[PDB]
RNA sequence: CCCAUGUCCAGGUUGAAGGUGCGGUAAAACGCACUGGAGGACCGAACCCACGUACGUUGAAAAGUGCGGGGAUGAGGUGUG
RNA sequence: GUAUGAGUAGCGAAAGACAGGUGAGAAUCCUGUCCACCGUAUGACUAAGGUUUCCUGGGGAAGGCUCGUCCGCCCAGGGUUAGUCGGGACCUAAGCCGAGGCCGAUAGGCGUAGGCGAUGGACAACAGGUUGAUAUUCCUGUACCAGUUGUUUUUGUUUGAGCAAUGGAGGGACGCAGUAGGCUAAGGAAUGCAUGCGAUUGGAAGUGCAUGUCCAAGCAAUGAGUCUUGAGUAGAGUUAAAUGCUUUACUCUUUAAGGACAAGUUGUGACGGGGAGCGAAAUAGUAGCGAAGUUCCUGACGUCACACUGCCAAGAAAAGCUUCUAGUGAGAAAACAACUGCCCGUACCGUAAACCGACACAGGUAGUCGAGGAGAGUAUCCUAAGGUGAGCGAGCGAACUCUCGUUAAGGAACUCGGCAAAAUGACCCCGUAACUUCGGGAGAAGGGGUGCUGACUUCGGUCAGCCGCAGUGAAUAGGCCCAAGCGACUGUUUAUCAAAAACACAGGUCUCUGCAAAAUCGUAAGAUGAAGUAUAGGGGCUGACGCCUGCCCGGUGCUGGAA
RNA sequence: UGAAAUUUUAGUACCUGUGAAGAUGCAGGUUACCCGCGACAGGACGGAAAGACCCCAUGGAGCUUUACUGUAGUUUGAUAU
């Protein structure tokens, strides 16, 4: 029974990381969106 | 950085102890500081001549009080070795 | 020639493979290899554009020269070597300057012959000329349909087309599928016919085979779902149950032709055949 | 599903093509030995899979375990990107 | 928020016993002894992931399915040392970003140059010691790599040593399978060597018992072997040039010669270090001390080395590196001494109680090492090194349920169905049918042998004898046959009720497609098809192979025609 | 050491009958001292899931086609370039 979740550093960061968020302008939404909101974290 | 500020502070410690025995000095630098740059800084500040410094990043050791969780500040550790026919350093 | 394997396994029976006589060596030439990645019928899209395509072996490119463009020079023909990419055998030829190229196999090759290109050529297997000097009747490959671009037709294994006559500017050519085009008449094109005419009659034998070329599975659009292909559904083996069969995208599958109606070439194709 | 680049498959068994020798013939085909080591080949661990059954079924487990079961140099398994 | 069920289900695969200690309190914590478990792992390393869980000293609120004096928990301190290891200051693959550029209601999409990007290429250090916690990082010893300064020694200074391209080249540079050979680890035996001991349960001072039985990198010398023809002439090229490289003809050479590689071995590294064991106080088995390190047997797909052979499916790039000139050039080279060498990771867990599974969860987790007897083996049983006794127990030994052993006579009468279980099972020998595509069927079937001790063996046997109910005495190993349907076959499939006759398949056939091909993704640009070209590519159907595949073109499609 | 599903409150018998037509609870009669423990599963139309069968809603979705109406594409003509 393998799992779902198989946790990567590195692959954390290509697909959810900061820079990849600023890359397409509908990640920078996402990231307006959560400081909106207020999130102490905006990204992974 | 100014080499004043590039030292913070010694290290003492039941290791750092052992290693004065034999002539090598445990301080507290920035973060940002390469080990070229704190030889240079030890031998400006106490005037005697160092063999090798071998530096290491202490990770930030996660601690809390009460209700509140946090992180102590990340430090930087180096060992700095003098030469034999070298003065001594005196804490 | 075709070797016949016995059938020791149910696997290999009834394969056959050739033999690769004419194969002289199997060290292919550093300066002319390229690599290649298999797209798998992938564009740049990474969407699957073409199906049935992808795994199998790895190759590397041999850098054929179609343009047969350097006519100064004699080519010896050093070596006949198996490709990897092309159903036909290509040479490795030195040029007395020293330039080493890859060329086309064409039957009947022999390592030592010295071929030329050039108006001037012989009418020699393996030389190259420009269509306008290839007397009527000949036997050619490797032709190209603009001055310079280099060969694109006739360059599969055992193929080979046959000048008919000339005209105007152009050549009369009749080309492999039985279609008769004109051709402007500066393009060039080797004399002889394709080698390894004997590929058409090998059995491949496995499917592992064609996994090693490159062929996925083909699944039957009448074992699909409606969804996925127009034949899909229906309770049990089923028969066609439309006007005609499709493709998956519809287009009929059974003798409805595709070329464009408003081809700029249409002036140039003599008769059709395919 | 695919791409690029790595990596894994204990140990046994069988004996294709080809080759050599001797027969045989005008030359052959062909025959007998030896050699040779092919295979989506055979048996079988790791590995992969999941056919039968019992149990489990507020489970040890939101799909498993016990006993058996199939593949195991390939259309193979698997890692990283 | 609190009840009921209820002091009920459950307390999550397995062996612990006792003595002593600690402490308010002990089945559960510590110590000791015996016993037991894993041992191609439940041992030893590592990558990811986790992120302080590591060490030391305290604590017993909560967490731990019981307990707890204890813990991966809580509290306080402490712990990760690199020119050489992995990564960066090196290279590139897939893929990604992309100056200009192309395309596009907006947003943007695509893409050249150029970059990024390891899972690959390139690249200089090893042995021992040391701490409670780090070690190819610290220390001792002995090195290497890049560079700076300086001393000395040679040689060149513009008829110019030397350096040297972003340029010309070479090289890097590559698959699969198959055995064979060399070498070394590894393993085993010895009345080899060294050390220690002589047993009390009847016997043994010997061929008794136990334990050990060797050491780098670097440097030097060599080396099992492996690959490879080597010159000369005349040309032609290599955007300029070249002595380099490529190449065409022509001579001579080719059992060789020359050249390029090479595991490993010997010496030194070593007056060093390890090492059975002996063993100190002032408080341990710890300072410290410390013998021997032979021969023989087996012997690696570990290494030479993808070396050789064979095969088809035809098996990266770039840099480093080596050469060539072009350019550049007054300084160069050697030895020696001293000196310089940055950032990031380094703790700990890691077939797991520390990772993925909400759990301290019978699941999942890439790679390396992975011993002995019997054995083909990493199978199997019992063991070595090493690790562990599983975080509720004490009784009792009812039904019933589960897991397992045995079972008179019968032997499928059970049942939808021989479901389940039983039976067969290893090796050696004899022997083996229909049918067949001549390969198979086939381990068909059906039989026989297997232990121990002598003798002789051509070393595999044979002959003789002995014992038992039984000799692959345990463990691990096919049940078989006759016949029919379906599917040719190996494969694939509904993760999690269907593994099949379903899908695929090789083969067949039809049809489209002359290349800016057809087809497909996309508004387009741009892509795939394909750096392919009708023996190719797409689509439909059928589905190995063998024998065959009849009649109908009125209707519907397609194709052609054009009055 | 310590849950859970369930649960209108319950001092919660049997027969025949009655009743929304299948009663522990209603009628007549019978039986039965109070409270438990170990077992079984006939009943509580037992628990679990606002039945998936069936019907209905001028509900939904996927699919088909010579259903209706459109439409991407493909093609043909005019016209501009
Ligand atoms: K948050
Ligand atoms: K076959
Ligand atoms: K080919
Ligand atoms: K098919
Ligand atoms: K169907
Ligand atoms: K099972
Ligand atoms: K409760
Ligand atoms: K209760
Ligand atoms: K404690
Ligand atoms: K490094
Ligand atoms: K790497
Ligand atoms: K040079
Ligand atoms: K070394
Ligand atoms: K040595
Ligand atoms: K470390
Ligand atoms: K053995
Ligand atoms: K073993
Ligand atoms: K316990
Ligand atoms: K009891
Ligand atoms: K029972
Ligand atoms: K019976
Ligand atoms: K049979
Ligand atoms: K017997
Ligand atoms: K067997
Ligand atoms: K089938
Ligand atoms: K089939
Ligand atoms: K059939
Ligand atoms: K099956
Ligand atoms: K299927
Ligand atoms: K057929
Ligand atoms: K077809
Ligand atoms: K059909
Ligand atoms: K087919
Ligand atoms: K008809
Ligand atoms: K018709
Ligand atoms: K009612
Ligand atoms: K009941
Ligand atoms: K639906
Ligand atoms: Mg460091
Ligand atoms: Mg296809
Ligand atoms: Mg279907
Ligand atoms: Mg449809
Ligand atoms: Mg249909
Ligand atoms: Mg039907
Ligand atoms: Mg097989
Ligand atoms: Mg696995
Ligand atoms: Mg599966
Ligand atoms: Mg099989
Ligand atoms: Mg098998
Ligand atoms: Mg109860
Ligand atoms: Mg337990
Ligand atoms: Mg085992
Ligand atoms: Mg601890
Ligand atoms: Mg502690
Ligand atoms: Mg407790
Ligand atoms: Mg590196
Ligand atoms: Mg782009
Ligand atoms: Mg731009
Ligand atoms: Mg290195
Ligand atoms: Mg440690
Ligand atoms: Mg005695
Ligand atoms: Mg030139
Ligand atoms: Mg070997
Ligand atoms: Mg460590
Ligand atoms: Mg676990
Ligand atoms: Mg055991
Ligand atoms: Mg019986
Ligand atoms: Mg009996
Ligand atoms: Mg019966
Ligand atoms: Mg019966
Ligand atoms: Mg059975
Ligand atoms: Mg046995
Ligand atoms: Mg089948
Ligand atoms: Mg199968
Ligand atoms: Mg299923
Ligand atoms: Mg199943
Ligand atoms: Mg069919
Ligand atoms: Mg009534
Ligand atoms: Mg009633
Ligand atoms: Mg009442
Ligand atoms: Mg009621
Ligand atoms: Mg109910
Ligand atoms: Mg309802």
């Amino acid at each position: 029974m393998k799992r779902t979740y198989q946790p990567n550093k590195r692959k954390r960061q290509k697909v959810h990381g900061f820079r990849k968020r600023m890359s397409t302008k509908n990640g920078r939404r996402v990231l307006a969106s959560r400081r909106r909101k207020g999130r102490k974290v905006i990204s992974a | 950085m100014e080499l004043l500020d590039v030292i913070k502070r010694p290290v003492i410690t039941e290791k750092s102890m052992l290693a004065m025995d034999e002539k090598k000095y445990t301080f507290e630098v920035d973060t940002r500081a390469n080990k070229t740059l704190v030889k240079q800084a030890v031998e400006s500040a106490f005037d005697v001549k160092v063999a090798n410094v071998n530096i290491l990043n202490v990770r930030p050791k996660f601690k809390r009080m009460g209700k509140y969780a946090g992180y102590t500040k990340k430090r930087r550790k180096a060992i700095v070795t003098l030469t034999e026919d070298s003065k001594e350093i005196q804490l | 020639a075709i070797k016949k394997y016995k059938p020791t396994t149910n696997g290999r029976r009834n394969m056959t493979s050739s033999d690769f006589a004419e194969i002289t060596t199997s060290t292919p030439e550093k300066s002319l290899l390229q690599p290649l990645k298999n797209n798998a019928g992938r564009n740049n899209n990474g969407r699957i554009t073409v199906r049935h395509q992808g795994g199998g072996h790895k190759r590397q490119y041999r850098v054929i020269d179609f343009k047969r463009n350097k006519d100064n020079v004699a080519a010896v023909v050093k070596t006949i070597e198996y490709d990897p990419n092309r159903s036909a055998n290509i040479a490795l030829v030195h040029y007395e300057d020293g330039v080493k190229a890859y060329i086309l196999a064409p039957k009947g090759l022999e390592v030592g012959m010295r071929l030329v290109s050039g108006p001037e050529a012989d009418i020699k297997v393996g030389n190259a000329l420009p269509l306008e000097n290839i007397p009527v009747g000949t036997v050619i490959h490797n032709i190209e349909m603009k001055p310079g671009k280099g060969g694109q037709l006739i360059r599969s294994a055992g193929t080979s087309a046959q000048v008919l006559g000339k005209e105007g500017k152009y050549v009369l050519i009749r080309l492999n599928s039985g279609e008769v085009r004109m051709i402007l008449a500066t393009c060039r094109a080797t004399i002889g016919s394709v080698g390894n005419e004997q590929h058409e009659l090998i059995n491949i034998g496995k499917a592992g085979r064609s996994r090693w070329m490159r062929k996925r599975p083909t699944v039957r659009g009448s074992v699909m779902n409606p969804n996925d292909h127009p034949h899909g559904g229906g309770e049990g083996k089923t028969p066609i149950g439309r006007k005609a069969p499709v493709s998956p995208w519809g287009q009929p599958a059974i003798g409805y032709k595709t070329r464009n109606k408003k081809a700029k070439s249409d002036k140039l194709i003599v008769r059709r055949r395919t």
